[PDB]
RNA sequence: UUUGUUUGGUGGCGAUAGCGAAGAGGUCACACCCGUUCCCAUACCGAACACGGAAGUUAAGCUCUUCAGCGCCGAUGGUAGUCGGGGGUUUCCCCCUGUGAGAGUAGGACGCCGCCAAGCAAG
RNA sequence: GUCUUGGAGGUAGAGCACUGAUUGGACUAGGGGCCCCUACCGGGUUACCGAAUUCAGUCAAACUCCGAAUGCCAAUGACUU
């Protein structure tokens, strides 16, 4: 129903081989004004769910279009196909259509601009700084909640502005850190 | 309280000092070299037209040796750029040192390119 | 060595939570320290005694490097490139271990456990110390005949307000006017 | 293969590129950053310089976006001065055909112009 | 010789950016003097000397962030001689 925005024709074919939804090309990092207007009208009439690779250009275009048109829904490559070693690589052309279906299942940005309960202090208490556990657990929890990875402050910001339960995510955090411990 | 300046700034100043006393023309194009915390780069450059004639770096698709920051990697990139310059028809070149010291990594690159056919 | 270990352990989370910094790299932790003898006969007219240099050696990790004069000080007469006092810089584990051996013995080697309150700084993070005293470590008891052996030890940090110097020298423990 | 675009390098133009302030950004790249076994190094110090490593981080540097606060550039007109020609009560002043500043002002402006590599995209 | 074009140079004039000279305000710890009491504190003043600093205002042959008219040196064209 919504529009799907992707890098090029490869991700176009990939997403079309998974779910029936109309595609808009971003053509790399080059995004135009009229393109932004097309995204605006798409979000206004049918909606749009960004789905790019968790790489440098993909994450960059994702951030730019997110800052461009608020309220636009988002999706992320799950932990399996988001990494280059799985399938063919990191590109959407490298994931499975079922994986695209899961990404569609984990669509977010129904919430955009809320004042929430995510404390940075308790967040560093949970060990999201230094010791390699910062970035390790950051990636782990991001692909756990299917939200992607980021730096400490940016990931904290997007979570603190993303309306989700706090303590259920903290229990999931305990679960994931136990996975790191071996549980 | 204290402040620490950009090492790259001092490197730039020393590079200017060096380049003050030499220049690469279309006959002796200067061979530049750039060191990073991870990689190394080299560009054959003429001055009178501001053009690059050849280049090589650890960031190539080839050179599956993955220990960039090596002295050995410097040798590989040096011989590669030497071959690239040779096939393009270049024999002798002046050679700056960016602003670094004529020592292990950069000097290793220089020697590799030197024996490989370049006249310097 | 373990001193700086436990210092990280405590201070990093503590000073991060008490002072909300966006990045951890902003935590002001001590970096370098220098002690200035600055005596050189104290009048440069003894012209022969340099016990200062070797006592500085074996109270520190390394040997000092002797300074010199540059201009014509009115309070003196023979001041033209002549050497006056020395100095010692150190920032590695020598720094920390000297700090520990200081706070362990010289802090009791005082005549009064009040040290000095934070009234001798430069606003954006530093600490001078007053050294007209004589005995630092009993390493020099009779070998030294109690001649004037003062110093100027200056510890400096990557801080920006005096309060940071205060909290830093407190959390490790220094005699102030408590 | 060309084209578009971002970054890193490396150049050319008088700072109109500068300072200052406010912000956004790093998994690529650049960086801070982590150690000293040999290369090498400190009049002391792996500070810097060297060599290996990639734990963390955009905090700083770096890149982008805003501001005309300081600096910078800068008219038109009008006066001062003056070449040539004249007249006067000559330590100086006046007139005539030409030239024509400095200062001040309108204003401009928080950069343009190349090459190479890498990343993505399109062909 | 003239017309056109390109150069080098710091005079006339201007200006205070440098070096000296200089007027009147703001402001001063440092107080000088008065003193309170100052044996000593601390305080009105300091008639500050109030140092700078700042705000305005005047000068320079050996001051210059600027800077002509003329004259000088060349060029390649033209018209005269
Ligand atoms: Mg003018
Ligand atoms: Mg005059
Ligand atoms: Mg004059």
């Amino acid at each position: 129903k919504e529009v799907i925005v992707v890098e090029g024709k490869d991700d176009t074919a990939a997403i079309r081989r998974a779910v029936d939804a109309d595609t808009i090309e971003t053509n790399g990092a080059a995004v135009g004004a009229e393109v932004i207007e097309r995204i605006k009208l798409a979000k206004e009439r049918r909606g749009v769910i960004i789905f790019t690779d968790p790489a440098f250009p993909g994450e960059k275009i994702r951030r730019t279009i997110a800052e461009q048109v608020p309220g636009c829904k988002h999706a992320f490559l799950p932990r399996e196909a988001a990494k280059a070693r799985s399938g063919k690589g990191i590109g959407v052309e490298h994931a499975s259509p079922d994986d695209i279906r899961q990404a569609l299942a984990n669509v977010y940005e129904e919430t955009a601009d809320w004042e929430e309960e995510i404390t940075f202090a308790e967040l560093i208490e949970a060990g999201l700084v230094g010791g390699e556990m910062a970035r390790r657990r950051r990636q782990r929890l991001g692909e756990e909640l299917k939200i992607g990875y980021a730096n400490g402050r940016q990931f904290h910001k997007r979570l603190k502005v993303f309306r989700i339960s706090r303590d259920a995510f903290y229990a999931a955090l305990a679960q994931v850190m136990r996975e790191e411990a071996g549980d | 309280m204290i402040t620490k300046t950009s090492k790259n700034a001092a490197r730039l100043k020393r590079h200017a000092r060096v380049r003050a006393k030499l220049s690469g023309t279309a006959e002796r194009p200067r061979l530049n070299v750039f060191r990073s915390n991870k990689h190394i780069y080299a560009q054959i450059i003429d001055d009178v037209n501001g053009v690059t004639l050849a280049s090589a770096s650890t960031l190539d698709k080839d050179l599956n040796v993955e220990s960039t920051g090596d002295t050995s990697a410097a040798t590989k990139v040096g011989e590669l750029v030497a071959k690239r310059a040779a096939e393009k028809g270049i024999s002798d070149v002046v050679f700056d040192r960016g602003g670094y010291l004529y020592h292990g990594r950069v000097k290793a690159l220089a020697d590799a390119a030197r024996e490989a056919g370049l006249k310097f | 060595n373990r001193l700086k270990e436990k210092y990280n352990k405590e201070i990093a989370p503590a000073l991060m939570t008490k002072f909300n910094y966006d990045s951890v790299m902003q935590v002001p932790k001590i970096e370098k320290i220098v002690i200035n003898m600055g005596v050189g006969d104290a009048v440069q007219n003894a012209k022969a005694i340099d016990s200062a240099v070797e006592e500085l050696t074996f109270i520190a990790g390394q040997k000092p490097v002797v300074t010199r004069a540059k201009k014509s000080i009115a309070g003196f007469r023979l001041r033209e490139g002549m050497p006056i006092g020395a100095k010692v810089t150190l920032r590695g584990e020598r720094m920390y271990d000297f700090l520990d051996k200081l706070i362990s013995v010289s802090l009791p080697r005082v005549r009064d456990f009040r040290g000095v309150s934070k009234k001798s700084f430069d606003g954006r993070g530093n600490y001078t110390l007053g050294i007209k005293e004589q005995l630092i470590f009993p390493e020099i008891d009779y070998d030294k005949v109690t001649k004037v052996r003062g110093m100027d030890i200056v510890i400096v940090t990557t801080a920006n307000t005096d309060e940071e110097a205060r909290e830093l020298l407190t959390q490790v423990g220094m005699p102030f006017q408590k």
